[PDB]
């Protein structure tokens, strides 16, 4: 059981975007979808459900059509249409499926969520830099490694090391925004005994831009 | 004490003569069945062939679709007026008095009449179901073949008619456990203890159904397909409902029997007054089967649409106040054909209606307005007829909806509750009272 | 529709602490639902119908209330509960949320473990010369960052940024981002990273040098 | 007699609002009650899964705690019955039977606080039991106390509310609300006499009943099978021959349930500490057998959705029927409290299983799933053993909701009874109280 | 209802080939799913058959691993793998969809169908050449023009006049087989007046072979 | 395993007909099914179970018979009934389709329209030569071509080529090309393609001359 939606990114104030969710694991129908948002760092606001037939669509207080949420019960596939966007929709969005327990619904299964920001900024491919320690580093018991991700936009990536293959050890700081572009790091920590002497590589990865980038740890001379 | 020790080591011994015949019974009454239920289509088809070829003219295909609904009406009623009088209505009512002893079973006649009567009735399109008929044609039947093998005894006699009975409402809507179900609720002598073999009921159930599924098989009556469940905050409404077919149950009964006197001075016994009076009712049933057809026919065909929920608020309740006039018309003026069907189409109108309205008030309960309709459905059954058992296992039959099993119930008793505590009476047992004082007054 | 909000806006709590947060509602409400939210997750049911427990929660969480007041309460907390947990109900449409309490954990002395990095050599001929100096694992979250280049102490571009309680040990993380040009880089030799926590009254320290 | 009928027929269906009351608070604490017995066995069942667990270790002491722990919880079981009612022994759907032809006592003073607590004992040490034995009975005994605490006076009052107690009883057993509607009148009823069950009552009992174990057991059904393929109508003799085995098996299962009642009635005599002896026996073994192959031990339920999806080997299945026929037979033969309900859906899907499977290989082209002859044999025996074919298939389709199934379930499911009869077999029910009440009528 | 199998064409003898079939129009469970070949020019055969839950395969009386026939009702499709293939398996090969009336099963619905071919023999290009009527010629009421497509592995041709826009009186001849290359002849018959005033262009396609090609057929002077 | 074996192979009736086509049995069967193939397309369902029309049949179509021998029956053929018919089995497995029955339109004879050609200028710029030759639109299929190299006969490197019966005349199209090595070609100079039809006793000579 697995909801997993895209879609959304940059937009240009007062468009519109169309949200795709996609489904598998279980019979889309029976299942009331929804729609939830959350704006950066505050709460959670709900969006619209959509009966398994599309016959009942109810959606918040919003207006004509700044919301439009329909289904493709074929496709496995929720979508959610927002007309005439301004700053309050950049947010995180979800897709839910909903059910009931003693017969108050809650909110089931939540996707991983898209992100929408309505700014009139240019799609930036980050750009990924190998932070490897000085040729006077005395490499005690664990050598701390990284690599620095600067100039992007909007938000956000994934850093993941070696594939995911390293998943303990590794910290990635929340992206700081500078002069209208973003930029992070992320720092693997490993043994001195595991290092210079493997691959290690960290996979920087910009879902907007839709590139990737790995970036080798190479020593320096 | 010594006795029940001798009865209960010989419980359940139905003589293997009763069982065999309960056998030939079934097959018989589902081949009938199967044969009425071509034979009422084929004229639906036949007039609407003949609007066919007058389609220009828009007042004569008017009269058209009359005439021929108003001439096969005309057949029907004369069939039972001249040679068997206790053939028309529904014969549901009759069926039972046989099992109590004190009506006459008049196969020789009634089949022949039931048969080609209400094969004018039902194929000229008038709100009356295969039930009656079949239900009755089945009994019959069943002591044809108790007359014909010459069987000695209560058991025979009573078990054989029932079966009989029984395997008829199971052609009727491919509905074998509502058969068996309907005789062991309805049908039986209520007050006293009766012969009637559950295992031969079976047999018989058992082949009409086989009967009616090498002719009609891969198509349903009625199909709705799987619904959204019921969760338990919900059953309240179910229950509401209930009480509100609780309370009109009866005021349709009073109607039903009512408009059977009212109608009986129009013609006021005479064979001549009443055969164009039927011809009157049935032309107007043709009429209706082409300016609005959901006010028309048997009813199966609404079903489906009002479950869906694709009819109006508006369309709802004037299909519901327009079949409650029609369903009348063509039952209460003892045309051959039962109500039994009609009041599953009542119910469902009524339950879609009640859903709808529930939609609105309660977006929370997530409500599916086609629930309610299931709900509904056999609702009618439970609180007129007040068989709800038999009702719930219709409806679950046709409808294949078992999640909604506590709903149906909780809405089918709701009826009969409400039935009871506004002096209503079992519709069926209703009209046998009435048969049965109408014949030492 | 309701509004609710959420008893402590972010509380604090050491491991085998009894806690008991609380959802408030405007109106009356019944059988709420409470969601989980840990760092960088999507929410996960976790709590439903006031009392019930989703299928794989630990169970020291618990649930109780009716009318106003609804809670949600950890009955011995563990560190591995660090999140922010919302209420939520649907006895009246439209569904609404709570605010959340962002429960944080209290655990004993962690020192930071500082790693300076020199800018990249694609990075030195790209314009940039990003000097980062990582802060991994310490509690609590005061620390306080400082640069000396060649002695002297710069604080202009300084971009600082920190991880939220990780969600099995509970030691926050810290990046600082040092930007300047390559005429601005290279005229210097020694840069150093200051870094002055609770776990030491003498400063962490550590610089590389260019030549 | 023409004039009275006219009379009857306008006052039927008439049953007194006193009635229906109580009929409704019957049902509710029937059902909280099927739900305190549900959960209190599955707690014991976990308890002692979890003392395995400390002593999964040393492999003969985890073998000795699975006997030790199911043999002192049977024995806490048997002497409960044995030293405070001998009649809440073996299933009491016999008993609740004969309460029903006023041949029996209903005394629930004893009964309710030794079926429920001996076999939470039984049931919960994993023997071959079902649930509904206990709860049928606990109902019925439920529904007379209501008439005594109330002294509500009549034969339909009586009869009523004994009834759907029982009925609301088996009604939560199964989570089968019309299952227990329809045991009442086909099997409950006193068959040879009219009785003054109201059926409207008997509804609002398991009405509401049915609604107290959906308020603690939603969302989670007993039996998950899923939707089957459909039978085509060239396949529907392959069902009745089903029934027709099913038919010459019912009895002789009726004869060796009967029979090991005697035969074991010599191990213990009589004898109070004989018998409670053999019960953690039989108790324990039943423990070991829950952890050395655990599909011959238990209630049951719990490889019917396995054994229909056909997951287990012709050789499989063999094994899991014939030890499965011991140690049902062992356990309610045994007159431990339990009933015998269950069990025989479990034997009768795993000889469904079987029979779909050679029919699977030998009829290639009728495109054969061995699950839906499972689904036919399932209420089988319930046909053939204790002959109430309608309860049985109105049963199976309430727990695995395949109405597509519905010709072949009947079809084998009258097979059963049709050849049940002409070999002699007898209703069990009915022939266990007409034993108990001719060994009455025998010791005078 | 459509029933589309791919994964056809030329493999070379002993090799093997995963032919596909994706399903469209119906719950694609609850269905049997079969494979039924047609020699060119020959009878129907069975191949073999799957249910739903995949567990029952049946194959024709043939050869100890020949068929692989598999599903997958996740993507709603039906495979079959033909190892060791040889010049037999050469056909037309059909998934198909079955059902049942009494009991008796029938092949319900079919697909398209994926030509196999099974010959060692290499995908040669066909050559054009134009057919005009002679310097002897004495034209009529109608005219008969033509051309040939020769030397081509293996099927198919699409020979379309004036990109089809002439499709009266067109007889575009089955290919023949020698020392293992094709060979076909499409005809148009126009009348006499409408040839040689107006201009009859032959295109033909042999997309094995990314061939395609427009000959204009003008008179012999 | 069962082999059924359709009596009539190929067969020819005019528009309003009475067509009966055998399917004889090998054992013994029951409820057989018809497949209908137009030239060029998939199979579709026909006629099921012995004798039960498909949503789609024309009732002009039927069946019956039992055991061994099995038919179908078309009362009024049409234009749209000529393709090929496949009785098919499934009672006895596995199941077995017939060897198919090819339905027909007679017409009224016809004369064919023969047209001769000089192979390419382009064809011999690589040393090759083919004689194509056109029998197009007759009825019906039995004829027999012929060649004349300098007024004399010629069996090597014909080839012939029937079509299936076309759709808006329900004739037959044949093309005979002879091929030539260029050299082998040039050496010649009476090039003549005689058809034997019915429609004539003596045949519809046509040729062209290289000078």
């Amino acid at each position: 059981v697995r909801l997993l939606e895209s879609g959304g990114g940059l937009v240009q104030p007062g468009g519109s975007l169309k949200l795709s969710c996609a489904a598998s694991g279980f019979d889309y129908s029976r299942y009331w979808m929804s729609w939830v948002r959350q704006a950066p760092g505050k709460g959670l606001k709900w969006i619209g459900e959509i009966n398994p037939v599309s016959s009942t669509i109810n959606y918040t207080p919003s207006l004509k059509d700044k919301f439009i949420i329909s289904r493709d019960n074929a496709k496995d596939t929720l979508y959610l249409q927002i007309s005439k966007v301004r700053s309050e929709d950049t947010a995180l969005y979800y897709c839910a499926r909903l059910y009931y327990g003693y017969g108050y619904w809650y909110f089931d299964v939540w996707g991983a969520g898209t992100t929408v920001t309505v700014s009139s900024a240019k799609t930036t491919p980050p750009s990924v830099y190998p932070l490897a320690p000085g040729s006077a580093a005395a490499a005690a018991s664990m050598v701390t490694l990284g690599c620095l991700v600067k100039g992007y936009f909007p938000e956000p990536v994934t850093v993941t090391w070696n594939s995911g293959s390293l998943a303990a050890g590794v910290h990635t700081f929340p992206a700081v925004l500078q002069a209208a572009l973003y930029t992070l790091s992320s720092s693997v920590t490993v043994p001195s005994s595991s290092w210079p002497s493997e691959t290690v590589t960290c996979n920087v990865a910009h879902p907007a831009s839709s590139t990737k980038v790995d970036k080798k740890i190479v020593p320096r001379a | 004490r010594r006795q029940l020790i001798r009865q209960l080591l010989e419980r359940d011994k139905t003589p293997l003569a009763i069982l065999f015949m309960a056998a030939v019974v079934g097959t018989l009454v589902g081949l009938a069945a199967v044969a009425f239920d071509k034979g009422v289509a084929w004229l639906q088809n036949q007039r609407m062939g003949a609007l066919v070829h007058t389609a220009d003219n828009y007042p004569l295909l008017l009269t058209v679709a009359f005439l021929c609904s108003a001439v096969l009406a005309m057949f029907g009623y004369f069939l039972v007026r001249k040679y068997a009088p206790e053939a028309g209505g529904s014969g549901i009512p009759e069926i039972e008095g046989a099992l109590e002893d004190q009506r006459p079973v008049r196969w020789w006649r009634v089949l022949p009449v039931k048969f080609f009567g209400g094969l004018g009735t039902l194929g000229g399109g008038m709100v009356l179901g295969r039930e009656g008929p079949t239900v009755q044609i089945g009994g019959n039947i069943g002591r044809m073949v108790l007359d014909i093998f010459r069987l000695k005894g209560d058991e025979a006699r009573h078990t054989l008619l029932a079966t009989g009975a029984a395997a008829g409402l199971a052609a009727a809507f491919n509905a074998p456990l509502a058969g068996i179900l309907f005789i062991i609720e309805q049908m039986r002598p209520q007050f006293r203890y009766t012969l009637i073999s559950i295992k031969a009921v079976f047999i018989g159930v058992i082949m009409s159904t086989i009967m009616y599924r090498i002719f009609n098989h891969e198509v349903a009556l009625i199909d709705v397909g799987k619904l959204s469940d019921a969760p338990l905050n919900t059953l309240w409404l179910y229950l509401i409902l209930g009480i509100i077919f609780g309370i009109f149950g009866p005021i349709f009964n009073k109607w039903v029997l009512g408009m059977q006197d009212l109608l009986h001075r129009v013609h006021g016994g005479n064979i001549t007054k009443w055969v164009l009076m039927g011809g009157a009712i049935g032309g107007l049933c043709g009429l209706l089967g082409f300016v609005a057809p959901a006010t028309s026919g048997g009813g199966f065909n609404l079903i489906p649409i009002a479950t869906a929920g694709n009819f109006s608020m508006g369309m709802l309740v004037f299909i519901f106040v327009a079949r409650v006039i029609t369903t009348l018309l063509c039952f209460s003026s003892g045309a051959p054909g039962g109500i039994f069907a009609p009041m599953l189409a009542l119910g469902t109108v009524l339950g879609t209606a009640f859903g709808m309205v529930a939609v609105e008030l309660f977006p929370q309960y997530h409500l599916e307005a086609g629930t309610f309709a299931i709900a509904g459905m056999g609702a009618l059954l439970a609180a007129s007829i007040r068989a709800p058992l038999t009702g719930i296992i219709l409806v679950l039959e046709m409808t294949d909806n078992y999640q909604l099993i506590l709903p149906m119930i909780i809405t089918g008793l709701g009826a009969t509750l409400l039935a009871q505590f506004t002096g209503g009476k079992p519709l069926y047992s209703a009209i046998l009272a009435r048969t049965l004082a109408k014949q030492e007054a | 529709d309701i509004v609710l909000t959420q008893s402590p806006a972010i509380m604090s709590a050491a491991p085998g602490d009894k806690v008991t947060m609380t959802c408030s509602a405007s109106s009356s409400v019944s059988y709420i639902h409470w969601y989980q939210q840990k760092s960088g997750t999507s929410p996960k049911r976790w709590i439903y119908d006031t009392s019930k427990l989703t299928s794989g929660v630990p169970v020291r969480f618990s649930g109780s209330g009716s009318g106003t007041s609804y809670s949600l309460t950890i009955n011995t907390m563990e560190a591995e509960d660090a999140a922010t947990y919302y209420c939520q109900q649907w006895s009246s449409h439209p569904q609404t949320f709570g605010g959340g309490t962002k429960l944080e954990i209290l655990r004993a002395d962690a020192a930071p473990t500082v790693s300076i990095f020199p800018p990249s050599s694609e990075q030195l001929t790209s314009g940039g010369a990003s000097v980062v100096c990582f802060l991994n694992n310490f509690y609590p979250k005061d620390i306080n960052v400082k640069w000396k280049i060649d002695g002297s102490e710069r604080q202009n571009g300084v971009l600082n940024s920190w991880t939220d309680q990780d969600s099995k040990d509970s030691t926050y993380s810290m990046s600082s981002t040092l930007t300047l040009t390559k005429d601005e880089y290279e005229r210097h030799n020694s840069y150093t990273c200051e870094a002055t926590h609770k776990t030491s009254t003498s400063p962490i320290v550590k610089s590389f040098n260019r030549a």
